[PDB]
């Protein structure tokens, strides 16, 4: 039963490794955080759309396929968050079940711009590696 | 109305007791049963629960089960569950939704089944079939196929699914919860338009609203709810309306169900967009289908990303659980829920009992933390006291072994 670091989701994020992106191996029953940070002065704000993605989809780069929506950022002016325990039965709308040792995808193509807001190919995933795999109750 | 708690409470005494002996258990902890319904109607009970292999999604699921029961009194001072008939799903593996009725002492399960899973974003509902499958305690199931082809529907539907908690059956008619699809937007929003909201910028109020009742999977298409009124006889007769609720107060569309209570039909749907209050009330008129929607300013539900409790907002978004109610006396306006308190996960559940404006009452349900989605709860009057049963869904034992749970509980008499 624990808290992780909560992840700010930004391009400005170091957290990011450009070859592997942003790993974890979390227990179930452990709660996290996604944030959208919200427009710090003298920075532009960046807009994205977080998707939930097979592998294929990940090493791709392309969310065109299925549709798992997590969290859109596009307010600026109130940061919005993503709360996700590692249990099953999250209250999400194309459900979406935590199981042990299994592997979990989350990765946006927004441009992070306001225009590129709903691009579905390639962006921010191919360029920062801006992404999240989650291996379960791995060591 | 007789002589309960109708104000606020602190520590009550719901005289909590669950029920484990009505729903099998499986030998195969690997089997996931998820996504309980019950509908309990005259004394008798029709529950209906999916068993499906290391997933708890209900298309996934391979079989799904249909049980038939009775209210009685053991002279335990609390009503009891009894087990008359238990069948699986003739077509089950092709079953995409299924909403439960109890008539006339015998239970009703209303289905749509399709070879394809993902029939409600390709197909059109004539690729697909539409079954009653029915029995009682003595005799066999009977699952007869309804006639879709002759049906009159009160607008252009490409699509529709059985989906929801429960149905009803008033004379000589049914009545059950659809969604329904329909390609091109003939949408009014006044209620979502009148809101002054922060907005996501480049994008006007109008079409935010108007872009929110598309599905998330196929954009192209919009998901109304809706009922539908089939007249038998002896099925062998058919009549059969498809109408769409009224566009007054709008949602996207999802599971929600019609009772019978207190001499009303109360409708519930469950809130899975922007409005995260809850959605529900009484049905003053049938054609078009108006539910008398109660402002209720405190009761709400869990949601990951940007439409979390409480968040009443336009915005597109999609998501939530169900979690529906009863009401216990009209006069002081009270309703019963087994509530998630949470902001986003699903989890922590609680019988709460309030009004429009505050929460008369609650108790947690479990103390230790449990993993819980849906929740239905049905009321009925027994020995001449209010009484509720709650099916809660649930994953109790990280993981595996997953089993929906069972609880009876009385309104407390006493404040
Ligand atoms: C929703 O349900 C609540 C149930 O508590 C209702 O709130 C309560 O309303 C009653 C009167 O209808 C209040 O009683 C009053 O108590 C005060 C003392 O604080 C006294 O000065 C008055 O003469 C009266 O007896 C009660 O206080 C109030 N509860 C709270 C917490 O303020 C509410 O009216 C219901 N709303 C609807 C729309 O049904
Ligand atoms: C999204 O929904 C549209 C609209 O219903 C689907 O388009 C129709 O597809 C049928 C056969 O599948 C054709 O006969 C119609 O002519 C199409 N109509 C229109 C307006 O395009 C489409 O198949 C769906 N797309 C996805 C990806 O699910
Ligand atoms: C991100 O990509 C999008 C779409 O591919 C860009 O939007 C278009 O950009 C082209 C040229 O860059 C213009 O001709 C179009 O008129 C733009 N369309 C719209 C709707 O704006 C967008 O400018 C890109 N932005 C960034 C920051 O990379
Ligand atoms: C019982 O249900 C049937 C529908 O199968 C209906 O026609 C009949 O009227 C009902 N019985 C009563 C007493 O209403
Ligand atoms: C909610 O408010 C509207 C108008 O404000 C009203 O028509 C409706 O009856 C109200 N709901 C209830 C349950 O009274
Ligand atoms: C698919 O289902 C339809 C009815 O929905 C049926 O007519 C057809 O034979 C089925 N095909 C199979 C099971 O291969």
């Amino acid at each position: 039963a624990k808290n992780l670091e909560p992840v700010s989701w930004s391009s400005l994020n170091p957290k990011f490794l450009s070859g592997k992106g942003l790993v974890i191996y979390p227990k179930i029953g452990d709660k996290l955080d996604i944030i959208c940070p919200r427009a710090e002065a003298g920075r532009p704000y960046e807009y994205y759309k977080l998707y939930l993605v097979r592998p294929e989809q990940a090493a791709a780069c392309s969310t065109v396929l299925d549709p798992n929506v997590l969290v859109t950022c596009n307010k600026p002016h109130q940061e919005i968050r993503f709360t996700i325990k590692f249990q099953e039965f999250s209250p999400n709308y194309m459900g979406l079940e935590f199981k042990k040792y299994h592997d979990y995808y989350i990765t946006s193509t927004s441009n992070g711009s306001l225009e590129g807001l709903e691009n579905r190919e390639g962006g921010v995933c191919r360029t920062r590696t801006m992404k999240i795999v989650m291996k379960v109750g791995q060591d | 109305p007789k002589i309960f708690c109708k104000s606020v409470s602190k520590d009550p005494d719901f005289r909590l007791k669950q029920i484990d002996y009505v729903i099998p258990v499986q030998q195969d902890r690997s089997i996931c049963m998820n996504n309980p319904l019950l509908d309990i109607s005259d004394g008798f009970f029709t529950y209906i629960h999916y068993e499906g292999i290391n997933s708890c999604k209900k298309s996934d699921s391979f079989k799904v089960l249909l049980s038939h029961g009775e209210i009685v009194d053991r002279g335990d001072y609390r009503p009891s569950l009894y087990l008359l008939s238990s069948h699986y799903h003739p077509y089950s593996m092709q079953v995409i939704n299924c909403v439960p009725v109890t008539c006339n002492q015998s239970s009703f399960v209303f289905c749509h089944i399709s070879n394809n899973t993902k029939t409600l974003d390709n197909s059109d509902y004539s690729s697909d079939e539409y079954y009653i499958t029915y029995f009682n305690g003595i005799d066999r199931p009977k699952t007869k196929k309804i006639p879709i082809n002759n049906m009159t529907a009160d607008n252009r539907y490409i699509h529709f699914t059985f989906s929801g908690g429960g149905g009803v059956c008033l004379g000589e008619e049914f009545i059950i919860p659809v969604t329904t699809v329909i390609n091109t937007d003939v949408f009014t929003h006044d209620y979502c338009e009148s809101f002054n909201c922060s907005v996501q910028t480049g994008k006007s109020l109008k079409e935010i609203c108007s872009e929110s009742l598309r599905s998330p999977t196929n954009s192209s298409r919009y998901n109304l709810n809706g009922i539908m009124i089939i007249s038998q006889n002896n099925m062998t007769d058919f009549k059969i309306q498809l109408n769409g609720i009224t566009y007054n107060k709008l949602s996207f569309g999802s599971p929600g169900r019609l009772s019978k209570t207190l001499g009303q039909v109360l409708y519930y749907q469950s809130s899975m967009s922007w409005d995260t209050y809850l959605k529900a009330g009484f049905v003053e008129k049938w054609k078009p289908f108006t539910p008398n929607w109660m402002n209720n300013t405190v009761i709400s539900r869990p949601n990951q990303g940007n439409c979390p409790r409480y968040h009443k907002c336009p915005e597109i978004c999609y998501g939530g659980t169900y979690n529906d109610i009863a009401p216990l006396d009209l006069g002081k306006d009270m309703y019963v829920s087994v509530i998630l308190d949470s902001d986003q996960l699903a989890e922590n559940p609680e019988i709460t009992v309030f009004n429009s404006t505050t929460i008369l009452y609650k108790e947690r349900v479990s103390k230790d933390e449990l993993n819980t989605r849906s929740t239905t709860t049905s009321c009925f009057l027994f020995l001449d006291e209010p009484w509720c049963i709650s099916v809660l869904e649930t994953n109790r034992f990280n993981g595996k072994s997953i089993r929906p749970e069972i609880y009876s509980y009385k309104i407390p008499k006493y404040c």
